[PDB]
């Protein structure tokens, strides 16, 4: 039928997104991606949803049944998957998460060898085999079975990668972190701590049931209070899978995705790194966003909502920066999808490089 | 002086593991400051003792999964993570923890001791050169130089 | 239909024992055991079989889909399962292994809260539900889902239980070990080395593909020549799952289940611990085994082939010792099914308490 | 302040072992300077993290056989030996560790947690009074007091 929506397959876990389905997914999809070498290499990550253990097990079961070599990542942000699947020449990757949705909902996402969403042609063949009521696919036996070697260490190869994308270390900057009790919990805290930043944490205590509960990129009022409480220079708010980012300035005010798109792409033009000095965005982007873009000599391309069209824009013409008012910011110089922490480090680069506090940089664009 | 202890602590701890075939991995900083590899494990800053190093690697625990780091005569951190080397001189027999032991002596002036969880063979890695199947005196002499 | 034979459900993995079936086992087998509390405690252990990972995933996916609390054990012998299930008051345990069979075969086996095979009543209902083509069993959602917390340290728990059963440490004894490249590999080598004994390892190097390949209790010939080679005092040959024991004496001769049973039950009657001075065995045992029993004044009772009957007779009458020719031996003072290392510990108790070489202790039994 | 960490780690360490029935004997120093009881166990001086505690009480290791001492917000020493109490109010069928936990609060202003290696129930011992079968919130409320 229609299994692959925008953010892959979704449904509340067990009752809708069943483990039986999640097995059909990796057994049929692994076959779709097995067509090259008889031993593909799919690596699998997940957030902290307590249903994430159910589907991960059921997923890997399918992958092992068509001979695919499976590397378990464990808990890692969706941007980490995309970075690893591409930086390991692995044939695909899977992220069991349902970004910012309640703990009860979960979802399977698919990336290709390059780190983008699977070709619509492959997703088609996946639902094709899900419609035939006869599991007539090959069933390897003995040595021909799949193979699983855990790679829980990918957490820090993705961490090492973000470390270098810090133009320098953020010494003398106090930041308050809300990671939505999600994948970014243990990752983000080490990152800014080893970057010698004064880190102050909240929502960094996940337990498979509290994810995206009054915290994260959708519920910013907790951080906002917190940032003023500890008088931290800023607040960063990732979401459950770490692809969005919502900032909170020292006054406590919110800094949505348009404003962060402005702050970073403005600072990028000052380093000659903004390709052709243009930024892709969405219809959802506020009017004053585009008003202060021209004030800085930055052109703009508008696309429809959904980051499959913002990425398609940055694809055909080689643009550097795109994103949404949601906070989902893509920096195609470093990663292939929306990255919360990469978005966060670019913001920290602007904060350290100009000395200015975040309220001031965000006041250049006037919201309508 | 204070060197006989902490060396007597390592030997009796490694010989503990070699008889039982427990995979170990201990790196000894000297001149290369290994800060960017101590901030990757579970920090401890503990005092060196035979029995503590034993508990660190027990077939499967939180702290087992990685590499013990030794700055000063202190156990700097456990579950540390090292870069692999992808050198063709690593016998394809073994790997994972021997692949990182040589992989961390390539960057640093450090000294790594390895216990192979397949055989029990004590190895050692300094400046990219690893030496498999070492003896007890041959681990005691190698450590008295440091 | 007929899923549950003697050693539970079995078949060659992926082809017969499909991951689809192992999921249906843990979902319905979990619901039968869920009749008491709403969150039962099912642990799970496996041997080194490469199929073991794929099955372990499909099973746990079923266990979390009815709300059961799962504790994964990694690689551990079927004795360790039985010991832990009862020692942690868990409602059941699971073993993914197919003992001594070739590598391409695997199986699922079940144990009750007491540590014995699931009652044939429960196994009936499990099979009853595998025939209704409607999955009308509940589908818990949200926090009602299953939970998972690994217990890979359960190994040394059972290992701690084995260490105490040594009358003393075996200082001054050179013992060779054949682990069949199975669940006993990482376990046994710790045991006797912690008990201060000269250990010589073979078949202690599994790779998910080399289980019971020319090694183990079923092919002791490799250990026969290795014992003479390192001139060991004896050699022990566990099988895949670590439930049988086949000894080899310093002469290199094989020492089967009936010679082990005699050697140990005589030492126990000496220590008086032999209950009623009787032993249980199967029709398969050798005639002279009974003649040698008579010569030491040890009564005996006989039962059918297969160990679910060896355990049935020790049960009603309260008997201490019982085994098979297979090397499958049960000490009901200590464990509830056949332990291979525990039989080995009792044999070493004999060798140390008497000081005789194993060839001499075995000669007391004269095979016809 | 620094009291929310080290208390978080203790609760996560205790809830870990109580689900797995691993014998756990944990003493925390308050006003009674227990210097004479620290020198009977393996010196550590290690910073507290939930992972180090779980590794200390693992079934068979050199360090499991005893108690963990908690001066400052550090792990003073491990495997330390405490006095038994022989008070009649110890239900027999347990003890060994329970006897030595109430026995160290009889002498000191300290606070001792235990996880019974037979059942997994979390106990607590202050001034010679033992409270069996504590809940999770109960231990946190209790510790937040310290």
């Amino acid at each position: 039928g229609k299994y692959f929506g925008t953010d892959g397959v979704r449904g509340v876990a067990n009752s809708e997104l069943t483990p039986e389905l999640a097995f059909k997914v990796g057994r049929f999809g692994g076959y779709v991606l097995t067509k090259d070498k008889q031993r593909p290499k799919v690596l699998i990550g997940r957030d902290t949803r307590i249903s994430g253990h159910m589907l991960e097990g059921a997923l890997v079961a399918g992958l092992l049944s068509i001979g695919a070599e499976v590397m378990r990542l464990g808990v890692i942000s969706t941007p980490g998957v995309s970075y690893l699947t591409k930086a390991m020449d692995a044939e695909a990757g899977v992220m069991i998460s349902a970004s910012h949705n309640p703990v009860q909902d979960n979802g399977i996402k698919f990336f290709g060898g390059d780190g983008f969403k699977l070709s619509d042609e492959q997703e088609a063949e996946i639902e094709r085999l899900m419609d035939e009521p006869e599991d007539k696919l090959p069933r390897p036996v003995g040595a021909d079975l799949g193979l699983v070697n855990d790679y829980f260490e990918g957490g820090q190869k993705y961490l090492q990668f973000l470390k270098q994308t810090a133009d320098e270390d953020f010494t003398g900057i106090h930041v308050a972190l809300d990671c939505a009790n999600g994948a970014t919990s243990s990752l983000a805290t080490h990152l800014f701590a080893d970057l010698d930043a004064d880190v102050s944490t909240m929502g960094t205590s996940p337990n498979g049931l509290n994810i995206n509960d009054g915290v994260g990129s959708t519920h910013p009022e907790a951080l906002s209070a917190f940032v003023k409480e500890k008088n931290a220079d800023l607040g960063l708010a990732f979401d459950g899978d770490g692809d969005r980012l919502i900032a909170v300035d020292e006054k406590g005010n919110i800094v949505d995705g348009d404003q962060i798109m402005y702050i970073c792409s403005k600072h990028l033009k000052s380093e000659g790194r903004l390709k052709d000095d243009t930024v892709v965005s969405t219809v959802m982007s506020n009017l004053g966003f585009y008003k202060a873009l021209e004030k800085e000599g930055i052109k703009s391309v508008q696309t429809a909502v959904g980051d499959r069209y913002v990425v398609e824009a940055m694809k055909k013409d080689g643009y550097n920066v795109g994103g949404e008012q949601s906070g989902h910011l893509i920096f195609l110089d470093y990663n292939t999808t929306g990255d919360g922490l990469l978005s966060a480090i670019m913001l920290m680069n602007t904060l350290k490089a100009t000395g200015k506090p975040l309220s001031e940089l965000a006041a250049e664009m006037q919201k309508f | 002086e204070a060197q006989q202890k902490t060396i007597e602590a390592i030997t009796k701890a490694i010989n503990y593991m070699a008889k039982r075939r427990i995979g170990a991995l201990l790196t000894i900083e000297r001149d290369t400051g290994m800060g960017d590899y101590i901030e990757t494990g579970i920090p401890l800053n503990a005092k060196v003792s035979s029995e503590l190093l034993i508990n660190i690697f027990i077939p499967n625990t939180p702290l087992h999964d990685g590499a013990v780091i030794m700055k000063n005569n202190e156990i700097a951190a456990a579950a540390c993570y090292l870069p692999l080397s992808e050198s063709p001189f690593i016998s394809k027999e073994l790997g994972t923890r021997h692949r990182a032991a040589v992989g961390i002596s390539e960057v640093t002036d450090s000294l790594t001791i390895i216990v192979s969880e397949e055989t029990g063979g004590v190895s050692v890695a300094k400046n990219g050169d690893l030496h498999r199947e070492l003896t007890e005196e041959a681990l005691k002499e190698m450590l008295e130089a440091e």
